[PDB]
């Protein structure tokens, strides 16, 4: 969470600044405030983000809280599983989860919905 | 800003931030009965509204003989950098004009507003 | 108050003027900069009961590759709106010969407006926007990847080099925040360009439906 | 002309190329090479597919319907 | 539970025999499997070591001034230093990869902007040199006999022998710069005149086996048209 700044001579240097964590979400009000970094601010709720910011700030909202809980315990994953993961859960526009009534809305055959 | 640096800054924010409600800055309410504002029925709240009542306004209809009293505690209070001023213009700018506040001076210790 | 009050006119005024001009029309460079003490000179310092009325503040707007096609923006006063105050722009619209319109609703609409609107299909194409919204400018978010639109003649060319249909692509519904900040319409395709740490760069497309 | 896919034998089509040319030995086929007291019908049938001598075009399927065909000759193996 | 209902969803994605990854209705879901093409078997850690030194030791390790006349006499042989020296075209070449490094340096600084250097890539390439330094009993002692225009040009060779989206035409002439832009880097940061000829010291014959290596280890990194992705 530091803020990594490249300096004149060209080296990276890290940086600690104060950061703020709520308990509650409302973030288009949030980011419209002063002296708040419209930039950086997130949510960790992606249907939020997905009514605010848009379509593709989920599919890499989603991408980074799987692995932040995929390397909470120093594990590791190649990424070409989250990458295909995240793009096939978010490919048909909006956010079908992958659940009962998520897999039953869509352009497949009969036999397989039987 | 410096903001992200100085802690003074961060606090001020994160105050400005946070949502705050009334219970919050108050000690405790009493519903009292003057029929008249020089009745005064607490012994010693007479100074203040006293001097309010040599500058009299607003007494256009009649006076309402039901008075409501609140008692506020400067600890919650200075904690958000408030003080009864902007409390009292927005529990009226912002409920209509049908509750009159009238208010202490913050160098007395206790900090009440009749209503 | 008005001290919030002619910051957030700067601030909603600097957003539009950067929405307009990645839609490719043309405007001056010091207007994307203006600073909020140079506002406050040019338009009045302050709108409760000042000179900046919430008119005075509308935006008209040419395009680069052609100076007949233009845009208006139109900032009501009502906090919600009628009507014949829509038709009232309408007939604004009518009179000036422009078809591309704006209007930066204060708080809300009614859904009688929501009835007007859509009528008007092949003529007077309006986009209805809220304040709040347009406080931020969530294209530079760190989330949000850079969009661009295609020509209808570059799409041709994908469906044709993948030996694609239009069908096959991967969707996105006009309803989400980007796909209005750009004003796109259905059948249109957007590409989309992120850097990835396997390759450098991604270069994906979304069909708008 | 106009091939767009890969020269080199996939993982899949080997293990399928192999069990049927084996299966084709097992049935009486004339086979293509000068084993040398060998028996295994499946022993054979890779011994054949290291000299390229192995008699099968595959045909494989576009997902836009077209298709071309590759003789297993002219394809390089994997392994 | 979980990972039944998860595995039920996406069973049909599979790679297409034009390397597209498909859905059972042939919706496109990648143009290139993982973005990149290549299968999560054949690949290992590695590091940049370019983006991560300043802006002085930087062009102190990868710069192979020319006008030394002993230094350039200790390392490389009598009969190159004096081609070296006497020839404007060569020292315009040795001019500008240096700038096509610096750009990449450059690129790389935005794409990772935390600043970290482990990243997952095809074939090593430090293994390869160090394998290439015992197969031809290298003595690193001795001057070489390595031409630096030799290095430009094979690099450049071999870094047009590495297609994974194969055309002529524009958009799939730019696709294919984009799938493999973080290897190119690496190859030509690792791959440079003046690190080739200070520390790793290969000889004439080490040279060629290398770069015909490179590229038949990374020809079996590609995914291969079929499997169940």
């Amino acid at each position: 969470k530091k803020k990594i700044i490249i300096t004149e001579d060209g080296e990276f240097k890290a940086l600690q600044e104060w950061i703020l964590e709520t308990d509650g979400v409302s973030l288009m009000r949030v980011l419209s405030e002063k002296d708040v970094d419209p930039v950086r601010t997130t949510s960790n709720d992606i249907v939020e983000i997905f009514t605010v910011l848009g379509i593709e700030a989920v599919r890499k909202a989603l991408e980074r809280e799987l692995y932040h809980v995929i390397s909470f315990d120093g594990s590791y994953v190649n990424y070409r599983h989250l990458a295909l993961l995240c793009d096939t859960m978010t490919c048909r526009g909006h956010l079908m989860a992958i659940t009962r009534h998520g897999v039953n809305r869509q352009d497949t055959g009969p036999l397989m919905k039987c | 800003g410096q903001s992200a640096r100085d802690a003074e800054r961060a606090k001020d924010i994160l105050c400005r931030l946070e949502h705050t409600t009334l219970r919050k800055v108050t000690a405790n309410t009493a519903i009292y009965y003057d029929p008249n504002p020089q009745s005064t029925v607490v012994a010693e709240d007479q100074e203040w509204v006293n001097v309010y009542y040599e500058m009299p306004d607003f007494d256009v209809a009649r006076i309402s003989p039901w008075l409501l009293r609140v008692e506020l505690d400067r600890k919650h209070m200075t904690d958000r950098k408030l003080t009864m001023e902007q409390i009292a213009e927005k529990i009226n700018a912002g409920f209509g004009d049908d509750l009159n506040c009238i208010f202490n001076d913050d160098n007395a210790e206790k900090l009440v507003l009749r209503i | 108050d008005d001290e919030e009050e002619t910051y957030r006119l700067w601030k909603i005024r600097k957003t539009i003027m950067q929405l307009c001009h990645d839609r490719g029309y043309l405007v001056t460079q010091d207007e994307l900069d203006q600073t909020l003490e140079e506002f406050k000179a040019q338009f009045g310092d302050k709108p409760s009961e000042g000179r900046p009325r919430r008119t005075d503040l509308t935006v008209l707007v040419a395009h680069n590759d052609d100076p007949t096609d233009q845009m208006f923006v139109f900032f009501p006063e009502e906090p919600k709106v009628g009507i014949k105050t829509i038709k009232v722009y309408c007939q604004r619209m009518q009179e000036e010969n422009i078809t591309r319109a704006l209007i930066v609703v204060q708080q809300g609409m009614t859904p009688s407006a929501k009835q007007s609107l859509v009528d008007m299909a092949p003529k007077y194409i309006l986009e209805q926007f809220l304040q709040q919204e347009l406080l931020i400018n969530i294209t530079e978010h760190e989330l949000v990847p850079e969009h661009v639109v295609m020509t209808k003649e570059e799409v041709t060319e994908l469906l044709a080099r993948y030996k694609l249909r239009e069908n096959q692509l991967p969707r996105i519904q006009a309803g989400d925040p980007v796909a209005r900040y750009f004003g796109i319409k259905r059948g249109q395709v957007v590409k989309i360009i992120r850097p990835s740490e396997t390759a450098g760069r991604y270069i994906t497309y979304r069909l708008v439906q | 002309q106009k091939r767009i896919t890969t020269p080199y034998m996939t993982k899949y089509e080997r293990a399928r190329v192999l069990g049927t040319r084996a299966l084709q030995i097992a049935m009486c086929a004339p086979v293509m090479v000068e084993l040398e007291g060998e028996t295994d019908p499946l022993l054979i049938a890779m011994k054949e597919l290291k000299a390229r001598k192995i008699p099968i075009i595959i045909r494989r399927y576009l997902p836009d319907g077209s298709y071309e065909d590759w003789g297993v000759d002219e394809l390089i193996i994997s392994d | 539970y979980i990972q039944r209902r998860l595995i039920k969803s996406m069973e049909s994605v599979m790679v297409k025999y034009d390397a597209t990854v498909r859905n059972s209705i042939n919706q496109v879901v990648q143009l290139r499997y993982g973005e990149d093409g290549l299968a999560g078997e054949s690949v290992e850690f590695q590091n940049l070591a370019t983006l991560k030194p300043s802006n002085k030791a930087f062009e102190k390790k990868f710069r192979f001034d020319y006008t030394n006349e002993r230094a350039l006499r200790r390392t490389l042989q009598e009969d190159l230093v004096k081609d070296v020296l006497s020839n404007a075209h060569i020292q315009n070449e040795l001019e500008r990869e240096f700038e096509r490094m610096r750009e990449d340096r450059e690129v790389l600084r935005v794409i990772f902007p935390t600043g970290d250097s482990k990243v997952v890539l095809p074939c090593n390439l430090l293994r390869m040199i160090w394998n290439a330094q015992k197969i031809f009993h290298i003595n690193p002692r001795l001057p070489s006999d390595l031409h630096p225009i030799k290095v430009v040009e094979g690099v450049k060779e071999l870094s047009k022998k590495l297609v994974i989206v194969n055309g002529d035409d524009p958009l799939s002439r730019q696709a294919q710069e984009n799938a493999t832009l973080l290897f190119n880097i690496h190859l030509r940061s690792t791959l440079c005149s003046r690190r080739m000829a200070e520390e790793f010291r290969l000889s004439g014959e080490a040279f060629d086996w290398l770069l015909g290596e490179i590229e038949s280890k990374f020809n079996q990194a590609i995914a291969h048209p079929g499997e169940m992705v």
